[PDB]
C-alpha cells in the first residue's frame, strides 16, 4: 500500500498548506465590513465615502464598500449575492423620483434574503432641498398629499440657521423611509436615517457608527435584550 | 404560459372616469401581489399600485391616492383599476404586473423597462 | 404594423398550443402505473466537506466521480477529494461574488465567474506546477449565471444580460451568442450526446438551443416563476427544471411539451437546483426551505428527503457512475450522500 | 418605434421557426422514458442501494 | 417524613443537574454550529464545572444527608476538594460569561478582533486553574480546616480569603458588567423607540424595555439568590450563630445553579433546536 501512503502524504501535506492559508484568510474576511451600496442615478452614492468597490478604514476597522454598477435595472437574482454583508448603505436625492427610492427602499428592505441586514440611509442634497423649499412652489404637497397633514417631530434636530420649513420637509421626507422600516422590522434589523449634502466629511465616521450599532443590536438580540 | 392581457383604454376627457381590467393565464393567480405601472410619452415607467395575494393589504403612489382604486377577483383570474377624476397629466400607456415570486411582499423588478411578468399593456389619453 | 406582428404571434402560439394538444395523449402518471414504487430511499452523509468562509454559492463534480468544486462568495474556489476529503487546491479569486463555477470533463481545466460579468478560467495541470488564471472571457453585460464546458477549448456560459454564449478559450471570444430569452438567463445543462443545450431564465422558458446552428429549436413555456434550475434525462431526450413557483417540471424534447409536475401544497420555497441519478429514475430537487427532496421521476413520490444543512441548499450534483449526491448552501458546508 | 416593430418581427421569425417540427407522439414519449429507467435501474447506485464493499464512500 | 421528602427533593435536584448539563455538552458535541461559536466555549465551561457539581460533588453530600453520617471515610478531604473546584468553577464561568457579553456588546469590533479561541481559552484555563488552586492546594496543605465524620468547618483566613475570589470579586465584576449591559440596551432601547415613534408620528417601547430588566433580573437574581445566602454566612461563621440544618440549605441553595445554569445559558433558539432534535421533543 505504499503507493497509496505516497498519495496519502501528498494530498495531507497539500491540505494542512491549504488550511494554513484558509486560516490567514478566515482573520483578513471577519476583520473586514463588507458593505452594499445602493441609489438610483441621481443618488450622490459616488461621494458619501470621501462591482465598484471602495475601501475605507475608522479606528481600525476595515470597512469594504461594494456598488453593483455595470449590471441590467432588474435586480432579484443577483441582489441575493448581499444576503450576508454587514449594512447596505442607500443613497436618496432629496427632490420627482422619491416614490421611485421608497419603492426601491420597501422591495429591499422585504425580501426574503435581505431580512437580517440593516440599511443605512443617506439622504442626500438637503443644501438643494432647502433652497427649493424656500424658492419654489411648494410642490412637497402636491407629490405626497399626506405633507399637509404632517408637523415636525418635537424630538427632530434642526441645523444651526435652517428655516423650519427646511426642517418640515427634511423630516417629512426622513419619516417616510422610517414608516416603510419600522412596518416590518421584526428586531431583526433596523433603518439608521442621517442628513448629508455632498460637501460632507463627517459620512465616514456615521458609517462607523452605525456599524457599532448594528454588531450592538446584534449581540443584544442574540443574548435577548432586544 | 404566464400572461397578462389589459383591457380598456384610449380617449376620455379630463376629470373624468375609467376602469382597466388585466385577465390572467399560465399562474395560480391567488399566490401573487400585483400591480399596475405605467409610463407617459417620452418618459420612465413608474408605479401606480399594489395589490396583494388576499386583497386585504393595498397600496398607491402619492399622485393617485383617493383618485384610483385597485381590485382583484383570484376566482376569475383578473386585476382591475377603477379610475375617477382624471388629469391630463394621468396619460400613459398603463400595465398590468405581477411581482415575480408566489408568497412574498417584495417586488423588485416590475418597473424594469423589460420585464417578464407583465402585459402589453393599453394606452389611456386624457384630453378634450 | 406592431400589433399585426403581435396579433401574428398570438396566431402562431395557439397554432403551436394546438399542435402540442394534438401530441398530448396522456399524463406520463398513467403511463407509468404498472411500474414498481421506489418506496423509501435512505441517503445518509458520507462525508460533510468544510473550509468555505462564506455560503457555498456552486458546484460541478469530475467525471472521475472523485473530485469535485465549489465555490463561495469570500473569494474562494476548492477542488475536493471527495473520497478522502482533502483539498486538492483552493483557488483565490479576483471578485469575490462568484455565481458559478466549471470542472471540465478532462479534469485539466475550472471556471468560475459572477458578478464580475467574466468568465475566469484555471489550468489545474500548469507545467509551473501551479494554478493561475489561463484567461478571463469579458463580454457580458450582466452577472455570469452559469458555465459548462463542452471540452478544455469551448465552454457554453449563461448570463444576467439574458444571453447565452459559446467561446473557444484560446480565441478568448464567443463563437457564438445566444439571444432569445426574456429575462437573466440562470442555468445550462449540456446534452450527453454534446450537439445541443438547454437554458432556462428568470421568465417561464427553458429553451434548447443547437450548438452548431446558434438557435433555439424549441421554446417551453410551462413554468409560472423564474426557472432557477435544469437538467438532462440521461438519455438526452428529456429535462427537469426547477423555479421561484416551487414545481420541478419534467419536459419531452421530442414531443415539444411537459411530462410532469413534482410539488406539494406542503413546499412554498424556491427551487434552486436539480438533478436525475444514473436511471433518470430519481430526480432530486434542492429547495430555500434548507433541504432537498428525491421523487420518483416516473411518479412524483417523494422517494425520500436530504436534510442536513442550516441555511439554503444552493447547488445539487449527482456523479457521473451515480455513486454520490453532493448539496451545496449557504452555511458554507457540501454535504456528500449515498 | 421601429426597434419595436423588429423585436416583434423576431419572435413571429422565432415561433414560425419552431412551430414547423414532427411532435413524436406522447405516450411514445413518456414509454421511452420508462424504458431508459427499467434498462439502467441495475446500474443506479442512487436508486438500487451499494455494500460497503463497493461503495467508495462507505 | 422529612427524611423521606428531603431523600426525593436531592435525587430529583441532581438528576436534573445532571440531565440539563449533559444536554447542552451532548447538543455541542453532536452539532458543529453550537461548537463554532466562541461564546459557547464558555457556556460549554460552565456546564462541565455543573456536571462536575453534580457526579463529584452533589450525590456524596446527598448520601450523606440521608444517612445522616458521612459513609466514605477517608475521601472526605478529596470530596471538599471536589466541592471549593466546582463551587469556584461554577461561579468563574458565571463571571467570564458576563466579561465575555459585556465585551461584546461595548466594544462589538474589538471583540470580533481579538475574542479569538487563544483568548476564550486563556480566559477558561485562568478560571479552571484558579479553582483547582483555590481548592486542592489549601486542602493537601490543610490551611481550609478551622483553628483548633466530614463535618467542614473552616479557619477564618481561609474562609474570607477563599469566599472574596471565588465570590465577592465575581459578584462585583457581574454588576459592573450587567449595570454597563443595562446602560447601553436602554441607550439602544430610547434610540430605537425615537425612530419607531416617528413613524408613527407620520402615520398620524416599553415591552422591549422590560425584556432587559426581565433578562438581566433572571440573570444576576438567580445566580444571587442561590450564592450570595451560603457566601454571606461563609464569612460569618468562622467569625462567630446558625444552626447547622439551616446552613446546609443555603449549601443546597447554592450547589442549585448548577441546575438551573442551562436554562438562563444555553437556551438560545439555536441550543433549545438542538435539544428538540437531540431529545426528540417536537
Ligand atoms: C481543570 C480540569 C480538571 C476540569 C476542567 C476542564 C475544562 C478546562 C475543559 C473540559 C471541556 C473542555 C471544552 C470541550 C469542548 C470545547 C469546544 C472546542 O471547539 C474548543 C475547546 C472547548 C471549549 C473545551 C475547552 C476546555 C474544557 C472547558
Ligand atoms: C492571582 C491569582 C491566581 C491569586 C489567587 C488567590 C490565591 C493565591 C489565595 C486565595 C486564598 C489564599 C489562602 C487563604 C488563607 C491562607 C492561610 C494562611 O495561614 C496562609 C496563606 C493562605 C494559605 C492563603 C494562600 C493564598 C491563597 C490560596
Ligand atoms: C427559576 C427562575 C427561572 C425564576 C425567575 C423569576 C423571574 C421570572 C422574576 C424574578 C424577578 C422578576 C422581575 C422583578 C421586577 C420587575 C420590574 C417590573 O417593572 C416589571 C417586571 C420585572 C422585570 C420582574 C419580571 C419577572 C422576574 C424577572
Ligand atoms: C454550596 C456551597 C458548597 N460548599 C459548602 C460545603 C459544606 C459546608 C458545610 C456543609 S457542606 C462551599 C464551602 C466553602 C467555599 C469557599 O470558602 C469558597 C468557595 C467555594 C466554597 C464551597
Amino acid at each position: 500500500t505504499e503507493d497509496q501512503r505516497n498519495e496519502e502524504k501528498a494530498q495531507r501535506e497539500a491540505n494542512k498548506m491549504i488550511e494554513k492559508q484558509l486560516q490567514k484568510d478566515k482573520q483578513v474576511y471577519r476583520a473586514t465590513h463588507r458593505l452594499l451600496l445602493l441609489g438610483a442615478d441621481n443618488s450622490g452614492k459616488s461621494t458619501i465615502v470621501k462591482i465598484f468597490e471602495t475601501k475605507f478604514q475608522v479606528d481600525k476597522v476595515n470597512f469594504h464598500m461594494f456598488d453593483v454598477g455595470a449590471q441590467r435595472d432588474e435586480r432579484r437574482k443577483w441582489i441575493q449575492c448581499f444576503n450576508d454583508v454587514t449594512a447596505i448603505i442607500f443613497v436618496v436625492d432629496s427632490s420627482n423620483r422619491l416614490q421611485e427610492a421608497l419603492n426601491d427602499f420597501k422591495s429591499i428592505w422585504n425580501n426574503r434574503w435581505l431580512r437580517t441586514i440593516s440599511v443605512i440611509l443617506f439622504l442626500n442634497k438637503q443644501d438643494l432641498l432647502a433652497e427649493k423649499v424656500l424658492a419654489g412652489k411648494s410642490k412637497i404637497e402636491d407629490y405626497f398629499p399626506e405633507f399637509a397633514r404632517y408637523t415636525t417631530p418635537e424630538d427632530a434636530t434642526p441645523e444651526p440657521g435652517e428655516d423650519p420649513r427646511v426642517t418640515r420637509a427634511k423630516y417629512f421626507i426622513r419619516d417616510e423611509f422610517l414608516r416603510i422600516s419600522t412596518a416590518s422590522g421584526d428586531g431583526r434589523h433596523y433603518c439608521y436615517p442621517h442628513f448629508t449634502c455632498s460637501v460632507d466629511t463627517e459620512n465616514a465616521r456615521r458609517i462607523f457608527n452605525d456599524c457599532r450599532d448594528i454588531i450592538q443590536r446584534m449581540h443584544l438580540r442574540q443574548y435577548e435584550l432586544l | 404560459q404566464v400572461q397578462l392581457q389589459e383591457s380598456g383604454g384610449g380617449l376620455v376627457q379630463p376629470g373624468g372616469s375609467l376602469r382597466l381590467s388585466c385577465a390572467a393565464s399560465g399562474f395560480t393567480f391567488s399566490n401573487y401581489k400585483m400591480n399596475w405601472v405605467r409610463q407617459a410619452p417620452g418618459k420612465g415607467l413608474e408605479w401606480v399600485s399594489d395589490i396583494s395575494q388576499s386583497g386585504a393589504s393595498i397600496s398607491y403612489t402619492g399622485s393617485v391616492k383617493g383618485r384610483f382604486t385597485i381590485s382583484r377577483d383570484n376566482a376569475k383570474n383578473t386585476l382591475y383599476l377603477q379610475m375617477n377624476s382624471l388629469k391630463p397629466e394621468d396619460t400613459a400607456v398603463y400595465y398590468c404586473a405581477r411581482c415575480p415570486a408566489p408568497f412574498t411582499r417584495d417586488c423588485f423588478d416590475v418597473t424594469s423597462t423589460t420585464y417578464a411578468y407583465r402585459g402589453q399593456g393599453t394606452q389611456v389619453t386624457v384630453s378634450s | 404594423e406592431l400589433d399585426q406582428l403581435r396579433q401574428e404571434a398570438e396566431q402562431l402560439k395557439n397554432q403551436i398550443r394546438d399542435a402540442r394538444k394534438a401530441c398530448a395523449d396522456a399524463t406520463l402518471s398513467q403511463i407509468t402505473n404498472n411500474i414498481d414504487p421506489v418506496g423509501r430511499i435512505q441517503m445518509r452523509t458520507r462525508r460533510t466537506l468544510r473550509g468555505h468562509l462564506a455560503k457555498i454559492y456552486a458546484m460541478h463534480w469530475g467525471t472521475d466521480s472523485r473530485l469535485l468544486v465549489s465555490a463561495s462568495q469570500d473569494g474562494k474556489l476548492i477542488i475536493w477529494d471527495s473520497y478522502t476529503t482533502n483539498k486538492v487546491h483552493a483557488i483565490p479569486l479576483r471578485s469575490s461574488w462568484v455565481m458559478t463555477c466549471a470542472y471540465a470533463p478532462s479534469g485539466n481545466y475550472v471556471a468560475c465567474g459572477g458578478l464580475d460579468n467574466i468568465c475566469s478560467i484555471y489550468n489545474l495541470k500548469t507545467r509551473e506546477g501551479n494554478v493561475r488564471v489561463s484567461r478571463e472571457l469579458a463580454g457580458h453585460t450582466g452577472y455570469l449565471s452559469c458555465c459548462r464546458f463542452l471540452d478544455d477549448n469551448q465552454i457554453v456560459t449563461s448570463s444576467g444580460d439574458t444571453t447565452c454564449a459559446l467561446w473557444d478559450i484560446e480565441t478568448g471570444q464567443q463563437t457564438t451568442t445566444f439571444t432569445g430569452h426574456t429575462g437573466d438567463v440562470m442555468s445550462l445543462s449540456l446534452a450527453p450526446d454534446t450537439r445541443l443545450f438547454v437554458s432556462g431564465a428568470c421568465d417561464a422558458s427553458a429553451k434548447l438551443w443547437d450548438v452548431r446552428e446558434g438557435m433555439c429549436r424549441q421554446t417551453f413555456t410551462g413554468h409560472e416563476s423564474d426557472i432557477n434550475a435544469i437538467c438532462f434525462f440521461p438519455n438526452g431526450n428529456a429535462f427537469a427544471t426547477g423555479s421561484d413557483d416551487a414545481t420541478c417540471r419534467l419536459f419531452d424534447l421530442r414531443a415539444d411539451q411537459e411530462l410532469m409536475t413534482y410539488s406539494h401544497d406542503n413546499i412554498i420555497c424556491g427551487i434552486t437546483s436539480v438533478s436525475f441519478s444514473k436511471s433518470g429514475r430519481l430526480l432530486l430537487a434542492g429547495y430555500d426551505d434548507f433541504n432537498c427532496n428525491v421523487w420518483d421521476a416516473l411518479k412524483a413520490d417523494r422517494a425520500g428527503v436530504l436534510a442536513g444543512h442550516d441555511n439554503r441548499v444552493s447547488c445539487l450534483g449527482v456523479t457521473d457512475d451515480g455513486m454520490a449526491v453532493a448539496t451545496g448552501s449557504w452555511d458554507s458546508f457540501l454535504k456528500i450522500w449515498n | 418605434n421601429t426597434a419595436s416593430i423588429a423585436q416583434a418581427r423576431k419572435l413571429v421569425e422565432q415561433l414560425k421557426m419552431e412551430a414547423n417540427i414532427d411532435r413524436i407522439k406522447v405516450s411514445k414519449a413518456a414509454a421511452d422514458l420508462m424504458a431508459y429507467c427499467e434498462a439502467h435501474a441495475k446500474e443506479d447506485p442512487l436508486l438500487t442501494p451499494v455494500p460497503a464493499s463497493e461503495n467508495p464512500f462507505r | 417524613s422529612v427524611r423521606i421528602l428531603t431523600a426525593c427533593f436531592l435525587s430529583l435536584l441532581i438528576l436534573s443537574t445532571l440531565l440539563g448539563n449533559t444536554l447542552v455538552c451532548a447538543a455541542v458535541i453532536r452539532f458543529r454550529h453550537l461548537r463554532s461559536k466562541v461564546t459557547n466555549f464558555f457556556v460549554i465551561s460552565l456546564a462541565v464545572s455543573d456536571l462536575l457539581v453534580a457526579v463529584l460533588v452533589m450525590p456524596w453530600k446527598a448520601v450523606a444527608e440521608i444517612a445522616g453520617f458521612w459513609p466514605f471515610g477517608s475521601f472526605c478531604n478529596i470530596w471538599v476538594a471536589f466541592d471549593i473546584m466546582c463551587s469556584t468553577a461554577s461561579i468563574l464561568n458565571l463571571c467570564v460569561i458576563s466579561v465575555d457579553r459585556y465585551w461584546a456588546i461595548s466594544s462589538p469590533f474589538r471583540y470580533e478582533r481579538k475574542m479569538t479561541p487563544k483568548a476564550a481559552f486563556i480566559l477558561i484555563s485562568v478560571a479552571w486553574t484558579l479553582s483547582v488552586l483555590i481548592s486542592f492546594i489549601p486542602v493537601q496543605l490543610s490551611w481550609h480546616k478551622a483553628k483548633p465524620n466530614c463535618d467542614s468547618s473552616l479557619s477564618r483566613t481561609y474562609a474570607i480569603s477563599s469566599s472574596v475570589i471565588s465570590f465577592y470579586i465575581p459578584v462585583a465584576i457581574m454588576i459592573v458588567t450587567y449595570t454597563r449591559i443595562y446602560r447601553i440596551a436602554q441607550k439602544q432601547i430610547r434610540r430605537i423607540a425615537a425612530l419607531e415613534r416617528a413613524a408613527v408620528h407620520a402615520k398620524n417601547s416599553f415591552k422591549r424595555e422590560t425584556k432587559v430588566l426581565k433578562t438581566l433580573s433572571v440573570i444576576m437574581g438567580v445566580f444571587v439568590c442561590c450564592w450570595l445566602p451560603f457566601f454571606i454566612l461563609n464569612c460569618i461563621l468562622p467569625f462567630c450563630c446558625i444552626d447547622s440544618n439551616t446552613f446546609d440549605v443555603f449549601v443546597w441553595f447554592g450547589w442549585a445553579n448548577s441546575s438551573l445554569n442551562p436554562i438562563i445559558y444555553a437556551f438560545n433558539a439555536d441550543f433549545r433546536k438542538a435539544f428538540s432534535t437531540l431529545l426528540g421533543c417536537y
